[PDB]
RNA sequence: GAUGUCGGCUCAUCACAUCCUGGGGCUGAAGUAGGUCCCAAGGGUAUGGCUGUUCGCCAUUUAAAGUGGUACGCGAGCUGGGUUUAGAACGUCGUGAGACAGUUCGGUCCCUAUCUGCCGUGGGCGCUGGAGAACUGAGGGGGGCUGCUCCUAGUACGAGAGGACCGGAGUGGACGCAUCACUGGUGUUCGGGUUGUCAUGCCAAUGGCACUGCCCGGUAGCUAAAUGCGGAAGAGAUAAGUGCUGAAAGCAUCUAAGCACGAAACUUGCCCCGAGAUGAGUUCUCCCUGACCCUUUAAGGGUCCUGAAGGAACGUUGAAGACGACGACGUUGAUAGGCCGGGUGUGUAAGCGCAGCGAUGCGUUGAGCUAACCGGUACUAAUGAACCGUGAGGCUUAACCU
RNA sequence: UUCCUUGUCGGGUAAGUUCCGACCUGCACGAAUGGCGUAAUGAUGGCCAGGCUGUCUCCACCCGAGACUCAGUGAAAUUG
RNA sequence: CAGGUGGUCAGGUAGAGAAUACCAAGGCGCUUGAGAGAACUCGGGUGAAGGAACUAGGCAAAAUGGUGCCGUAACUUCGG
RNA sequence: GAGGACCGAACCGACUAAUGUUGAAAAAUUAGCGGAUGACUUGUGGCUGGGGGUGAAAGGCCAAUCAAACCGGGAGAUAG
């Protein structure tokens, strides 16, 4: 509805990059550790974005210490300080759930060369 | 303290400033016209009556609209009235904004839930399932037992049984208000209320802490 | 989102490499547990020459689950398997000295800042 | 519950009401005015309606477009030929439904749909 | 599961209270041709609101 | 001329001889922690291993894992492991047929609900002229659980070890209600990939069928694992208990006169239903202000004229719904469909061009398509009517006016 | 085949009245109404493990056939 | 009347095949329909996290599944 | 190129589950299951007769019938 959408828009951010599933972003988030609030980088692979306006997300993924680590964003949160796309990925697919199934060199994305 | 009634616009989020996202309902609360007051003496209790919304005119009935006109206000959606505490005054005609929640920090909504028609046992009363396999015959979602054997002879009243579920009044109590906007007549409350968009809702202060 | 019969990977040194939730601790007809809650587990797989064996029981701290823990914000941050953290039985302090693999900060308290300390990544 | 779904089952599978209505609206296009029960008249305009709006871009791609959807290139023909100019102007509502009786053999209560512009000059071909 | 006692006529007339039909109110008139019809619905010679809608 | 018999499952309900939580007295009660008794039934009161098991043992929890009644509650609700038929075997008994609460393997669980009951939901009439609303609240139901941490305070207490009452703050478990913004599930009505085959003359492109052929994603809706909220405070009267004053009985004595405290129980407070509450309530608004005849002359019958408020019906329908019901709308119209724009999803259509021997790739191109969504739009369908409902509303008395 | 009996000890499990190994105290084994072994075989009995999963924690949604409403036809057991 | 009933005939594509899928020749849509899209039952599809915690018992379901090649244990009556 | 050999359709069978249980059916359906060159299966005809037959043995089967078939008769058996 209007009024919906009215306060929907005054609260989402204006310069979102654009970026694609398969490109890797690294993403700064603001860590609160009490009187501190320190930048802490998350570097992956976007697997899947979802569109919704003010409640847009996306979902980063990449393996950390061996471990494979997945954390959906909200892309309008001021949590997310800044959004920034280091190579970019040529997939046919919207979401890369895919990946979870592959590791080390299947894991791997072309580059789109655009 | 009396309430006002509005709609259920829907629900969004709020970020704060410091990464927190409020789950919100959004409220439209537009001027809500006293239409009646009841006193002690003539009716036996305090109380007002009011209307919100407007109302094609060939859509209100003649008793209706006589009632708007000895008010002197534009035909609503409907009428709710509203105990008077004591100390509370309002004249007929009077309108209240939604700027009466500015220090209320705390709200009970009231509204009629969604309707899911006539529910099972298992969704209704959230009843066991029995099992799915191991022979069971035909006897998957049904309540069981729903007695004892001859010495009560009977099922006792209040028996939770299959029914119609939703569409009946309910109230959330101690939601916190999140925002007031005077300007567009909205009023933002944290979490779910009963009912569907577009359903009119009652908001009062809490009655609790 | 861990319970009973749930398997779990280790995520310390103290020699244990399998381990089964046995009880999930902290209230009656509790269900589940997530990040930063203890369990009661026995260590189904340890390695020859570990500081714990094969059926022993004791305590452990979750502290990496597949359903992922929820911010305040709405984010989540899922892991691609079920890890814990060995505890004493009776002292609810870290047996191991390493920890591997990343952590979040549900962790972030006074009873296990041993573990944060330790661990090689706080998310 | 069915709170806010739209589309009738019509007592049949996905793949039955799919080629049903492929069929009913090839016979809807070709004789402008077909006798049906009310119901299924209903959910036709969902059908029918869309191949007229795709009809008034004439293209290949349009035209095998709606050759996938009622599968008869003697439909396509008539609807790009015909339908598509005779409702160049016309924004949405080519179709009208007329209640009638019921039916005698089950009592269903049936329903003429036709096109609007079927007027007297419809009989030069 | 089957009766005890065999229900009575009187019984049976009571369940059947509700078991009458409902004649049409009234039927509408048409402004052309003036023949009655079910309102909403063309006539039997196939007249609606005033125009011949189907020619048979 | 049949009352299906153990245990389990599902669903319970009551008792109190109380397992936890609450209130107390005594203690061989320092504190912490107990022991015992009294009051108290509001709520709560494990998951597994073994066994047909009830039970029990064991593992690990929990504030606690209460004891009983209810056809050892519950098979026209489920199960069929056990017991309880016919087969077979062992041990044992018997010359033998066979037998054994000895054992062992196998072994058909029917019923479309008339009545009572119960959960829902309507129709009729009533409530005294009719109608539309808003209420009052007699009465009924729901709800009532609790952990841990911190502060008070390492204080009181104690040789030390240890370690509080009372009061306050936070955060959980279990349960309940609501909701779909988020995280997800589903999404045979959306998009794409692909195997076999058949067809559209053929190529190309599509469609059918193969569990939606198999799959990958996914809108709305529904929804939990998702996220909001809840249990109270307070008040009244009390239980056990503690008292004040105080005689009978110069004293003493909580009691006999009198007075004060006192618990999750009781009555309120919170939520829901609720005037068929026939004791049928209240308030506001709206509508109807014609004749005439008959008769046994009355709460009488009849004819003509009149048909209101409103209702119903019909139609378009709904996040309302089994059907009724309920809600919205019916041209003075956004009710539904379509249409336009957007959004969303899918992921660069087809055609053409180019490169390549070719599969294919690249460009046009984030293209094309897009359900239930959002915002618009009378293009289609919601019709002039007709129908029901009337014409001032009994008697008595009392206070008021005439 | 063992009543006592869930004998005892060992193995397996966090926990095993079942299972496997042993002991011999064989209530009441025993040598063609055969004894003890035995590869292969078994819609045979018991037990364990991997895989797998709506079997379950705890159910949710969806697609169909009924149930429900309308029209036509039209039963049954039972019954002072 | 979803049962039973001997023999003969044996097209195409894929396929080891008379299996199976889709078709030819040929033959049919099964003698009540129409709506609706509740509980519940039946037959199916999918499922977060967990993975036998279910249960008398993994009952049911899920899973495995083809061809070629490599490789293959105890034990054995020398064949497995 | 052997086999009461292996896998697996027809065919024969009937291990499990669900459904059905006034059924579609007085024993079936659906999904799985066993055998499938043999102690195999099947057609047509024949033979064995009731204290008798036949029985790879269940008191099984002998026309939906079996610890002594069916039909008629003794017969209105007898019934504390």
């Amino acid at each position: 509805s209007n009024i919906i959408k009215q306060l929907e828009q005054e609260q989402m951010k204006q310069d979102v990059p654009s970026f694609r599933p398969g490109d890797t972003v690294e993403v700064k988030v603001w860590v609160v550790e009490g009187s501190k609030k320190r930048l802490q980088a998350f570097e992956g692979v976007v697997i899947a974005i979802r569109n919704r306006g003010l409640h847009s997300a996306f979902t980063v993924r990449k393996i950390s210490n061996g471990e494979g680590v997945e954390r959906v964003f909200q892309t309008h949160s001021p949590v997310v300080d800044s959004i920034s796309v280091k190579r970019r990925g040529a997939v046919r697919k919207a979401k890369l759930y895919y990946l979870r199934e592959r590791t080390g060199k299947a894991a791997r994305i072309k580059e789109r060369l655009n | 303290m009396i309430g006002l009634v509005g709609k259920k616009v829907g629900m969004t989020r709020i970020f704060t400033e410091d990464g927190v996202s409020i789950p919100v309902t959004v409220i439209e609360v537009e001027a809500n016209r006293v239409t009646q007051v009841k006193d002690l003496a003539n009716d036996g209790y305090r109380a007002i009556q009011v209307t919100t919304g407007a109302k094609k005119a060939n859509r209100v009935t003649k008793p209706e609209a006589g009632h708007f006109a000895k008010a002197g206000v534009e035909a609503g959606r409907g009428l709710w009235e509203f105990r008077l505490a004591e100390g509370e005054e309002f004249t007929v005609g009077q309108s209240i904004s939604v700027e009466l929640f500015a220090d209320v920090k705390k709200v009970d909504v009231t509204g009629t839930s969604k309707g899911k028609g006539f529910a099972g046992t298992v969704k209704r009363w959230n009843f066991r399932t029995q099992d799915a396999t191991h022979g069971n015959s035909l006897s998957h979602r049904v309540p069981g037992s729903i007695g004892q054997n001859q010495t009560p002879g009977k099922v006792f009243k209040g028996k939770k049984m299959a029914g119609q579920m939703g569409n009946e009044r309910v109230t959330v109590q101690s939601l916190d208000v999140v925002r007031v906007d005077a300007e567009r007549n909205l009023l933002l409350v944290k979490g779910a209320v009963p009912g569907a968009t577009g359903s009119d809702l009652i908001v009062k202060p809490a009655v609790k802490a | 989102m861990i319970q009973e019969q749930t398997m779990l990977n280790v995520a310390d040194n103290s020699g244990a490499r399998r381990v089964m939730c046995i009880k999930v601790l902290g209230g009656s007809h509790r269900r589940y547990a997530g990040v930063g809650d203890i369990i009661k587990i026995t260590i189904k797989e340890a390695i020859p020459r570990g500081k714990v064996k094969k059926g022993d029981v004791l305590k452990a701290v979750v502290v990496r689950t597949k359903k992922g823990v929820r911010r305040p914000d709405g984010s989540v941050i899922r892991f691609d398997g079920n890890a814990c953290v060995l505890l004493n039985n009776n002292s609810e302090q870290p047996i191991g000295t390493r920890i591997f693999g990343p952590v979040t900060r549900e962790l972030r308290s006074e009873k296990f800042m041993k573990i944060i300390s330790l661990a090689p990544e706080v998310l | 519950m069915r709170h806010r779904k739209s589309g009738r089952q019509l007592n049949r599978n996905s793949s039955h009401r799919q080629a049903m209505f492929r069929n009913m609206a090839g016979s809807l296009v070709r004789h402008e005015i077909i006798k049906t029960t009310l119901p299924k008249a209903k959910e036709l305009r969902r059908v029918v309606e869309p191949l007229i709006t795709l009809a008034k871009t004439d293209s290949v791609a349009n035209r095998r477009l709606a050759f996938a959807r009622t599968r008869d290139n003697e439909i396509v023909a008539k609807l790009f030929n015909e339908l598509g100019p005779r409702f160049a102007s016309r924004a949405g509502g080519y179709t009208r439904i007329l209640k009638c009786g019921f039916r005698a053999g089950d009592n269903a209560p049936m329903a003429y749909i036709e096109l609007v512009d079927r007027s007297e000059k419809a009989e030069a071909a | 599961a089957v009766q005890q006692n065999k229900p009575t006529r009187s019984k049976r007339g009571m369940r059947r209270s509700h078991d009458a039909l409902t004649a049409v109110t009234s039927l509408s008139v048409d402004k052309t041709s003036g023949e009655k019809h079910l309102r909403h619905h063309i006539t039997a010679d196939g007249y609606y609101r005033g125009r011949k809608v189907i020619a048979k």
